[PDB]
């Protein structure tokens, strides 16, 4: 959340909330029905943003789901297009606080320790999430893509 | 285990209480012989007064089985 | 005179958002191109130019 | 720390599910109500001295705290005093900003009351000296900005009670 | 800590004796347990990552616990169980290659029931992790050195529960 | 020439100590004389004499 | 009755029967007249809902009719019907009391240990008073069913 | 276990344990091996016994599998074996301990609580343990069936 | 422990001030829905047993709680569960008469957490137990009177997750 | 009696005897005679019992006969082997009962207030009941010296 | 509490399986154990007191604790000690009848070392008295029954430690 | 509890010693002292109802607590306000008889924090409550007898602080 965020910059300086810090958090809480509107377009079209850069990725990636490969059968690739909805929830998520805290907090911090102990390839894992970007800014208008590809964006590189 | 049949009567000594007190005030009840001797030793702290006392329970001169 | 015998099995347990199994379905819809094998022996292969050098 | 959209956020979370009808109600409310948290946030900065000197001066001073031997003498324990109450007023102005009282019980309450047991500091004043900056900021800011400041504050108050 | 060697010595030395009988055919169970313990350790060392992986897989994978509400769940909480069966898994080798579970409750088991209470982690999945580090390793390396592996790695689950 | 996948539904599951599966092969094998459906009336039965009177 | 639960309950907290149980007291004797035509009611047509809450008793649970049951005989079928003939009486004795209280010290006290030493189903029994009661609730005119309700509702309550 | 039950009588009655009760144990301790014994043919006779056990039940009370019954269903009468098993192996439980113990704790206990909320025959169940008596003295030798049996009334006296 | 009425009581009397109409239309709330409240109660009194009786044959009869290993296996834990659920509908019946939680809050809740904790008791079980306690309920009583009976339950669930 | 211990146990938890208990009864009616026995053989060798243990417990603490001593003199030796006398009675009584409480009930109850009024050393007494056991197994055989030391065990573990 | 019989029972209960002979050969060891421990109970309830005050004049008599200054100086408390010592060899005396500590950590050890704390009781000193009533029972018993008596005694010194 | 009479022989006990001469120079202080004690505690007695009375009035009345919703309001908490100051004055008067501040952590401070913090007892408004108690007092019985009233007053402050 932007509000905690400048709060915990106001706590780290020890100090109040400078007049920048609280009319951003005026701009954003005036602002704030843009980004509901994006959240409320990702979540009407959460299945359908998962399917299509899930095949996407299939298509660019086919040795994540060859044999040997880390997604290989139904049950697998499900479990694939469910870190995709995770993914997907925590860009929601981010796009509704106006910061990327709680991104960071539930699905950015250990990925890379995570997806080692699972033998996940964490660059496929950041095209699926930029091929996300990719149909999410395909199927949203233009500054409501750049909007949600700011935290797309910060999650592709976190991941890469 | 040798019990005793007693009853007595205990009055209220300092308070004057307002529930139904015959139930404790003038009662029959059987305690048991470990416990008689405390127990009137009790009656006679509160000031009651024991009316009557019997050997229901039990036989009077076993030396053993009584427990 | 109708009888209502239950079942060795519990209730089923509904199922949740973290669980894959609701994408399951979504899976095989995608039903993903798998890659053909790979017909490479690797014994013909040489070390000392197919490594590239530039 | 959490706040009121960060809380929204964790409670869709711990279900898995995403932002319903309801946490955008509830998300609209926050909104509604950050108008009146910006303003109260930057009254209660601009003026944040004022309030704890007033606050001291009404609950505090002419005391046998203050009078010598007590914990209010000793001149770097008065600083120390003027400090406490800035850091109470700060950290709920923090909490009125956010709309919920988890900075509150994280980065204040955690350990004040053995901290202050330690230390020997009377509890009961140091809640009278919260509640004496509650009713100045309630003077200060109003009704219902006065009313979400004066929730935080005596939440500092029953977290040290 | 201390080993079964060191044990049998500071034993000999608290009474003040030299190595007697008794000394010596504990110190001949030791040296005929020995080469297994070693061999034991050099397959662990090997394939270290791979108890923990399948052991995760097993039991804590596809489950409450990793679903949203649990405590696996998030990356960073999912790491730290990483970690923290990381941790289960190399003291309990040290264990087995010492002969003695000094190293186990001298180097885990005290104070972490109640840092898991202060963290929520929940002491009945971890005990179910530790059983699964257990069939694995008793899969992985045999069936004495799996078994004595099993009384290390149970005895971290009776001092955790 | 296969990869084993990770099948975590409890699928094809051991049936341990205490369920009904062990034990519905041996309600098979005894198949109980289900007894019929009595015919009484419960409308003409006059509750004077019917009861035992002894 | 009611004046016996409310002297009751007056003794054991030593009070002078309040007008918050007198005018109860008060409602009952006026309105008495319509829990007498529920009790004559169900006296003339005591004999129909018996049979008809067997009739349906039997049609759920037909075990205690089948030989090995606890009903069977023919004179046993005949004990059930005497039982729940007893226990419409006892119904019929509440409405004209007013409480629970002549129910309970007749037909409730050590039920359980009644039925146990004769080996009954004690919830076959309760189902015989819902379906008593249901039969009754046909029967009667609406609101009377509903004030018998609570003393069937009883019945079946401290049964089960 | 006898010396469980022992040591708890005497930690309540604040003495050691009489030596009557040392011999006792002494005398448990000597006789064991027919205990033994007991348990073992018990468990490579489970499934014969309690195969004997249900169908002598199903011809005794047939409104126990009566339509309407509790243990009407192919899956009820699985059920009902499953409580049959159990009950068998809290007898070898016993025998082995020596005592009574381990029946109360784990299957006497609050059983009657249980068997009410499933409306299931306590005193069918009884039957069902006491044809296992039967037929166990039936299958098993003579002297060990007195023990055996013995432990069999205590659980029949204690259900019905 | 207090009621809707008496709550309201309290609330104005810790605000020094006599009831307003808030506290009055408020009171005609709790007098509008006591008839409801009363008619439930007498249909949840008829079935008490039954209502537990399906519920836990709906939600944890053949499964692995009730299976040995679990904690519902024994009769001894069974009829503590089956004595546990009736606690539960009879002091959600309590909290629908009262139109207040401050009974379950005080006489339920209480502790109950470290207990299960202690026990081992299975939370997440013992909750959708209490959610087929609602379906029950909510299919027995009608509409109205089982979402209030389920808000009371659902509050029982909120204070034991 | 060993019947009486059992009958107790059993009225406390309030049903009939558990076959433990029955087994107990069992044993018992089958070792009463060699009980009896042994009891015979220590009440036709009692004089030589006491006079022995009374002339080695002078011999290992004369203090107790010394001059100015509670045993001093030819009565109070009398007296103090009449104590003897009713001390070796009562564990032949304890022998023919196959429990203790008739020993506890007549002379263990009370008796540390008994001899602290008569000025009598316990452990002196306790000593004495020592050689008792030790001469009563001297010429008693080795397993009825057995049961025999058991009893006179209770009667220095509970005097002492 | 439970036994080595109630024990075996239990780990068989946990699967609900049958006794197979891994459970077989532990208990026809608690037989084989059996007669031992019947005739050691039997002797320590001869001379029940009697190990006790060897042991207090071995160790206890005659030191700092009797002396004044001491936590054993004076009759109440030194009363209180040898109800302690009492207490302590008639549950391990009822500990080796057991052929498990589970009466140890379940009646004695439970709270024991806390209100030892807030008493001011001599650990060290409690520790070597329960020392003195182990060489005490061990010359009088003998070498296995006084091992066994000697590892429960261990046992209460090491949870009391 | 103590007095400094058996103070003095607790202090002879534990270093072990007869009374010496320092022993009875403090006893025949105490001996001096004795007679303003019997008569202080005399007119303390007498006149106990009037000085927690005037206490009451000159600290607690028209204040925060005393105003609806405060722990003052609701009669039955004020007179138990007002038998917890009859408390704290009787042992108060004890302590002063004795000569020791014993009874005060014996009798009164021994859960008292605990027991305010639990009640939500305002505790500088008790503290300030003692301080009036005080004052009233050593104003009564003069400065040399008040002195020790003011003692052991200000050791229930410290105690209770
Ligand atoms: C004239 C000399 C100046 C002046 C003084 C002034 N001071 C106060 C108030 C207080 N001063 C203190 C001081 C101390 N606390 C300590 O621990 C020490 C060192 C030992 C000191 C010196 C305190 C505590 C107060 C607060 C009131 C109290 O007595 O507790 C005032 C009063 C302010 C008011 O409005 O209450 C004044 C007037 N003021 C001037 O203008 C001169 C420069
Ligand atoms: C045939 C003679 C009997 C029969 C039995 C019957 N049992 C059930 C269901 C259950 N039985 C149990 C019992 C136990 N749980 C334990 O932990 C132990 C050992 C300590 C026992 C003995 C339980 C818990 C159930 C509930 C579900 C389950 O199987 O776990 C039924 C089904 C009742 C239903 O409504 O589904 C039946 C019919 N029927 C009889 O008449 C005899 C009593
Ligand atoms: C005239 C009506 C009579 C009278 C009254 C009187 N009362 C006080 C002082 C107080 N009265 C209270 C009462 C309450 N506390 C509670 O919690 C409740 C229940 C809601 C009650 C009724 C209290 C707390 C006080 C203390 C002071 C305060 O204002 O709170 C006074 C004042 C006495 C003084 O010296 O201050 C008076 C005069 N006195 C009479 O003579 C008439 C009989
Ligand atoms: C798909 C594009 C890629 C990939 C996927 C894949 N993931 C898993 C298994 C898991 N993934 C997670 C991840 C998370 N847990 C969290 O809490 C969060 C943040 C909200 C995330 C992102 C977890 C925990 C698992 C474990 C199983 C579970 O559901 O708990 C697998 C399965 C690996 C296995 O061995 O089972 C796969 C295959 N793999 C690819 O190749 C793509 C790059
Ligand atoms: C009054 C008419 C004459 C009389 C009375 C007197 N009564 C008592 C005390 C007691 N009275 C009772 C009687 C009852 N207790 C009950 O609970 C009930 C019914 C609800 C009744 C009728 C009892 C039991 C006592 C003794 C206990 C008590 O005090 O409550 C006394 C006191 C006797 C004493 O010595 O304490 C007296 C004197 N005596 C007269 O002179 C009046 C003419
Ligand atoms: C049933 C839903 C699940 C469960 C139950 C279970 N409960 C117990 C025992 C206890 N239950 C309570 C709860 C309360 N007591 C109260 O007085 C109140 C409020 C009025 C409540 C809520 C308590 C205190 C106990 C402990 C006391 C006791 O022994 O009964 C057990 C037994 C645990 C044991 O070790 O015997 C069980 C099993 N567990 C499940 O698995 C069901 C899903
Ligand atoms: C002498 C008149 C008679 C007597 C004495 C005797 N005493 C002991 C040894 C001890 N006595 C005590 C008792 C006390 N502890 C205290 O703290 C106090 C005063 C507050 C007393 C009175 C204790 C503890 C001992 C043990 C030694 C120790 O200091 O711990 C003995 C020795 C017995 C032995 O076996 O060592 C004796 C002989 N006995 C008589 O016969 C005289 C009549
Ligand atoms: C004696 C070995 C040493 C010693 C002990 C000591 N103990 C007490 C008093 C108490 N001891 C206990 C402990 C127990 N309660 C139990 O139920 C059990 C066994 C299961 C134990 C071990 C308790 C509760 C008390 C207090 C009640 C009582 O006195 O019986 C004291 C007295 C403390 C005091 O002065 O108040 C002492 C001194 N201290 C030593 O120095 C000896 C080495």
């Amino acid at each position: 959340s932007i509000v905690t965020k400048s709060i915990v910059n106001a706590d780290a300086e020890a100090r109040y909330l400078s007049p920048g810090e609280l009319d951003r958090i005026k701009a954003f809480v005036t602002g704030g029905a843009a980004r509901l509107r994006i959240a409320e377009t990702l979540t009407g079209s959460r299945e359908t943003i998962v399917k299509q850069a899930g095949d996407r990725l299939f298509q660019k990636r086919p040795d994540i789901v060859s044999p040997g490969g880390n997604a290989y059968g139904e049950e697998m690739t499900a479990t694939c297009l469910r870190d995709m909805d995770y993914y997907l929830r925590l860009v929601t998520y981010g796009v509704v606080s106006g910061d990327v805290t709680p991104i960071e907090e539930i699905g950015l911090v250990g990925v890379r320790e995570m997806y080692r102990s699972l033998g996940t390839p964490i660059e496929a894992v950041a095209q699926s999430v930029r091929e996300m970007k990719e149909v999410a800014s395909g199927l949203m208008s233009s500054d409501d893509a750049a909007e949600a590809s700011a935290y797309f964006d910060f999650v592709i590189g976190k991941m890469s | 285990m040798r019990m005793f049949r007693i009853t007595a009567c205990v009055p209220s000594q300092t308070r004057i209480r307002t529930q139904r007190e015959l139930q404790n005030t003038y009662f029959t009840k059987l305690v048991p012989y470990d416990n008689w001797f405390r127990e009137q030793q009790r009656i006679m702290k509160m000031g009651g007064k024991i009316v009557k006392v019997e050997l229901a329970t039990g036989r009077p001169g076993t030396n053993a089985g009584l427990a | 005179w109708q009888n209502e015998v239950r079942r060795f099995i519990p209730q089923e347990k509904k199922l949740t958002a973290g669980n894959p199994m609701n994408f399951l379905g979504m899976a095989r819809s995608i039903n993903p191109a798998a890659n053909t094998i790979p017909k490479v022996s690797a014994q013909n292969i040489n070390i000392e130019a197919s490594v590239p050098r530039r | 720390m959490q706040d009121a959209i960060t809380a929204v956020i964790n409670s869709a979370d711990v279900q898995g599910k995403y932002l319903d009808g309801a946490a955008m109600d509830k998300l609209k409310s926050y909104f509604a109500s950050g108008e009146l948290r910006v303003r109260a946030a930057s009254v209660i900065s601009a003026n944040a001295a004022t309030i704890v000197k007033e606050a001291v001066a009404k609950s505090l001073l002419y005391s046998d705290v203050t009078r010598p031997g007590g914990n209010m003498y000793t001149t770097r324990r008065y600083a120390a005093c003027i400090r406490d109450l800035d850091y109470y007023l700060r950290y709920a102005t923090y909490a009125m900003l956010a709309g919920d009282a988890s900075i509150l019980d994280e980065r204040v309450l955690n350990g004040l009351k053995e901290t202050y047991n330690s230390l020997g500091v009377p509890i009961s004043s140091t809640v009278q000296a919260i509640q004496a900056i509650k009713e100045v900021t309630a003077s200060l800011v109003g009704a219902d900005a006065g009313k979400e400041m004066g929730v935080y504050l005596d939440y500092i108050c029953s977290g040290l009670s």
